[PDB]
């Protein structure tokens, strides 16, 4: 994922489950300050994330909540761990519907970023 | 003598604004060949309007400036502009502050 | 009358609170009609736990 | 004595530029020799603009 290829996180993330399900995995939790720009409406990504050989990412948590929710409505945790959650989510078979981010205000450390899962 | 034309590629998001910039400043002060020392910051830049509408919605320029609690970063952006002298027909200008040079509508 | 309802639907994380709190300073505005000025924000909002 | 070159590989975006700094520092203050108590961060770093 090369840097400010997507105008908007609504395109990038259309893009990002896209490649997950193609097979290519990422892991940015220790830079995740380098590639996350700052406000939704900004290009994404702010710098480009390489591909991982290594993922390997067993959660302490049961990350799919609900069978059509990757986290409970109201749920804070770390940007990052989003995509390592909604990444672990397409591997056991959850399909992503949409990802909500219409009036989130934050991106960088903590977001509450949330996606609406489905079967196959 | 040549001229020189500078372009600024505004649509291309992953432009750097600042490198054409720094070549307006270098310019100035390499091509002068007065023998006396240059100070490239001075360069009375006069632009049109889509140039300016482009250049102020650039999302390198309006992200570094999202970013800054400073009464000049809540006024290029979600602002007024419109500061500077008459032209003849409108009361003030538009001008936008960035990297040490003003652009002028 | 007809009974008015607002539906918040606090369990979608995308939903519009500030168009549904306009909408009840709109039917609190525009349906009393006691031909004077009326501010909608005069109004008491009582909830239980669940929806608090 | 071998020529000491940091490459400091601003091309990446995980690049530890601290590392890198740290190194220049630790070079300034191993290798001086000079039996007294060195500073590392007393030097001069000159570039081009590509680097810059």
């Amino acid at each position: 994922i090369k840097a400010k290829t997507y105008p908007d996180f609504k395109e990038f993330v259309k893009d990002f489950v896209a490649n997950v399900k193609a097979g290519k995995r990422y892991d940015f939790r220790k830079y995740q300050e380098a590639v996350l720009p700052l406000t939704y409406s900004s290009p994404w990504p702010e710098s480009d994330i390489p591909e991982v050989t290594d993922f390997n990412y067993t959660p302490d948590y049961t990350v799919p909540f609900s069978e059509e929710l990757l986290y409970s409505v109201g749920a804070q945790m770390r940007t990052a761990d989003f995509f390592m959650d909604l990444q672990y989510a397409i591997i056991n078979g959850k399909d992503v519907d949409t990802v909500y981010c219409e009036w989130l205000a934050r991106v960088k450390p903590f977001s509450m970023l949330n996606a609406k899962l489905k079967d196959s | 003598v040549t001229k020189k034309t500078i372009y600024f590629d505004l649509d291309n998001p992953n432009s750097d604004i600042d490198a054409h910039i720094e070549d307006l400043r270098m310019h100035m002060e390499d091509e002068a060949k007065t023998g006396t020392v240059i100070n490239g910051e001075e360069i009375h830049i006069v632009v049109d309007r889509t140039f300016f509408s482009k250049l102020i919605k650039h999302p390198k320029i309006r992200d570094a400036y999202l970013a800054q609690q400073t009464p000049l970063a809540w006024q290029q952006i979600t602002g007024s502009l419109r500061t500077g002298g008459t032209d003849g027909v409108q009361a003030h200008m538009n001008r936008f502050y960035y990297g040490g040079v003003v652009f002028v509508q």
